[PDB]
RNA sequence: AAAGUCAUGGUUAAGUGGGAAACGAUGUGGGAAGGCCCAGACAGCCAGGAUGUUGGCUUAGAAGCAGCCAUCAUUUAAAGA
């Protein structure tokens, strides 16, 4: 059972998603259901040993943000050209 | 090779120890193939594949099942002398093998303790009850 | 104490061609290099080849325990092949069956080294595939 | 000697060393394995 | 050598060479060539990379060539002054951005090709990496 | 040659700074897992590297070592035709 920590973004466009991947961080964002997107950004040293699993992208995962814990499921994955990195991840509430 | 294989490598010990009652010991300073093979080729005539030539004498790996069974062997940790645990006998006929290999070309290592079964000295009783 | 095994089959007794300057190399007369030679060949059927033992005690005198021939005259026998594998990947040669070499594991039972012949059955197996001939 | 802008362990008994700001492969097995980084 | 059977012009221009690349995931194959740097791949450059990995696996396994020569370049001779036309083309030319997988492979073990795409890496101008397949 | 031999916390030993690439290298600082261990590791020292076996040919003799092939398998601590 994988579970992820999480914040809530403040500040969302180009240069806020630049200025989180020089600090060990990507964007992320939960869209699915009645409820509205929610984006939130990541701590990138902690999902890229997760992510190295092929069970990462089978299970239903556990996101915890703000004290609540929400099952969701990696949708779609964006990685760095050339650099073993992550870029955003897309999860679809379960 | 990890250590939760290594445990019942510890238990491989046991039910070994547990069944042999006699056990014969050597060291090697010039361990040679076939010095351990006089002892294994003439095993296969009598039983067989049961007993292990392997050693077991380390500081924590033989020594933790010495309070378990046959209390003795917790002072042979170190001093280089290991064990190889026949299952059956009494006083049984398995003895100078390791030790007559020792004439014959070997710079002894090994001072042949004998192991105490019937907490006997060091001298070889080499009386064997047919 | 250089106990290696040199010499051809039976029909070549004192064999200089075929030995050479091998076993005579020591002190010990040829007269007991041939004809204690034949206390083990002609003892048994002829044409085969026997390993022997010399061992050279220093009294100019020797003495052995026999064995079988090799893994490819005894076979050769149980082949009737003159050339042994001529590149067998490429294009076959033969073949050894499995169940012919229960007539040579209950022949060798006797001193070739250890006590399990069912251990020695898939010895022979690879043996024989090793010939270029896939058991 | 040799003398090559990449040096490198040609064997199993090549050793890597710096001895006064140049890296050098000495052998103790081979004669010939033995280089000067230039 | 790789080069178009028809072209629709004979010429082109220079054009320019900035981006980032498109076929940047391991589609076919199990490992791949990634490219980190930029430039271009003559195809002589193309070929004899592919000669080396070919010859490093002993003919066991299927490789992929991702990348193809189709913008030919001109070149005018020795002793010629500036004016007078464009000049006539001499080869043909792959242009390679930061992410592009070169070339493909599967069918072999893991370390086996770590040490061909090693040495077929030696006869190409570009800075590259070892890449896998990944899971999404 | 006018104005900090300024404070604080790091790095560099190359006069790098104060010219140059593919490539090479136990140079040195940092970081999350990387990755083997008190069922004694890692490195040295006490030691084998057997057995059938020399696996057979074409060759100059072909035996692990000229190449060509199978490269299994026993006595099984382990020893790879
Ligand atoms: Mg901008
Ligand atoms: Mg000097
Ligand atoms: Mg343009
Ligand atoms: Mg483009
Ligand atoms: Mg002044
Ligand atoms: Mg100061
Ligand atoms: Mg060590
Ligand atoms: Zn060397």
């Amino acid at each position: 059972m994988f579970t992820i920590n999480a914040e809530v973004r403040k500040e969302q466009g180009k240069g806020a998603s630049r200025r989180l991947r020089a600090a060990n961080k990507f964007p992320a964002i939960i869209y699915g259901g009645k409820e509205a997107p929610l984006a939130i950004e990541l701590d990138h040293d902690k999902v890229m040993n997760m992510q190295a699993k092929a069970e990462f992208y089978s299970e239903v995962l556990t996101i915890v943000v703000d004290g609540k814990e929400i099952k969701v499921k990696a949708q779609d994955v964006q990685r760095h050209p050339y650099k073993p990195k992550l870029q955003h991840i897309d999860f679809v509430r379960a | 090779a990890l250590n939760l294989q290594d445990k019942q490598a510890i238990v491989a010990e046991v039910s070994e120890v547990a069944k042999g009652a006699l056990s014969a010991v050597v060291a090697d300073s010039r361990g040679v193939t076939v010095d351990k093979m006089t002892e294994l080729r003439k095993a296969g005539r009598e039983a067989g594949v049961y007993m292990r030539v392997v050693r077991n004498t380390l500081l924590r790996r033989a020594v933790e099942g010495t309070p378990f069974e046959c209390l003795k062997d917790a002072f042979v940790g170190p001093t280089l002398i290991a064990y190889s645990m026949e299952h059956p006998g009494a006083a049984a006929r398995l003895f100078k093998e390791f030790a007559k290999a020792n004439a014959k070309f070997e710079v002894k290592a090994a001072a042949f303790e004998g192991e105490l079964i019937p907490a006997s000295q060091i001298d070889r009783l080499a009386t064997l009850p047919t | 104490q250089a106990y290696v095994k040199l010499q051809v089959a039976a029909g070549m007794a004192n064999p200089s061609p075929p030995v050479g300057p091998a076993l005579g190399q020591q002190g010990v007369n040829i007269m007991e290099f041939c004809k204690a030679f034949n206390a083990k060949t002609d003892s048994i059927e002829k044409g085969l080849p026997i390993p022997v033992v010399i061992t050279v005690y220093a009294d100019r005198s020797f003495t052995f325990v026999t064995k079988t021939p090799p893994a490819a005259v005894l076979l050769k026998k149980a082949a009737g092949i003159k050339s042994g594998s001529g590149k067998p990947n490429k294009d076959k040669v033969g073949k050894i069956s499995r169940a012919q070499l229960q007539e040579i594991a209950q022949t060798k039972a006797a001193d070739m080294t250890g006590a399990d012949i069912e251990a020695m059955t898939r010895s022979i197996e690879g043996t024989a595939r090793s010939m270029g001939l896939v058991v | 000697m040799k003398v090559r802008a990449s040096v490198k362990k040609l064997c199993r008994n090549c050793k890597i060393v710096k001895r006064d700001g140049v890296i050098r492969v000495i052998c103790s097995a081979e004669p010939k394995h033995k280089q000067r980084q230039g | 050598m790789l080069q178009p059977k028809r072209t629709k012009f004979r010429k082109m221009h220079k054009g320019r060479n900035r981006g980032l690349a498109q076929g940047t995931d391991v589609s076919f194959g199990s490992f791949g060539l990634k490219a980190v740097g930029r430039g271009r791949l003559t195809a002589r450059q193309i070929e004899a990379a592919r000669r080396a990995m070919t010859r490093a696996v002993k003919r066991q396994g299927k490789i992929w060539i991702r990348v193809f020569p189709d913008k030919p370049i001109t070149e005018k001779p020795l002793a010629v002054r500036m004016g007078k036309g464009k000049g006539n083309v001499e080869y043909w030319v792959a242009l390679i951005q930061p992410g592009k997988v070169l070339y493909e492979m599967d069918g072999v073990p893991e370390e086996l090709a770590r040490e061909a795409f090693k040495l077929a890496a030696a006869k190409l101008p570009i800075k590259t990496t070892f890449v896998t397949k990944t899971v999404m």
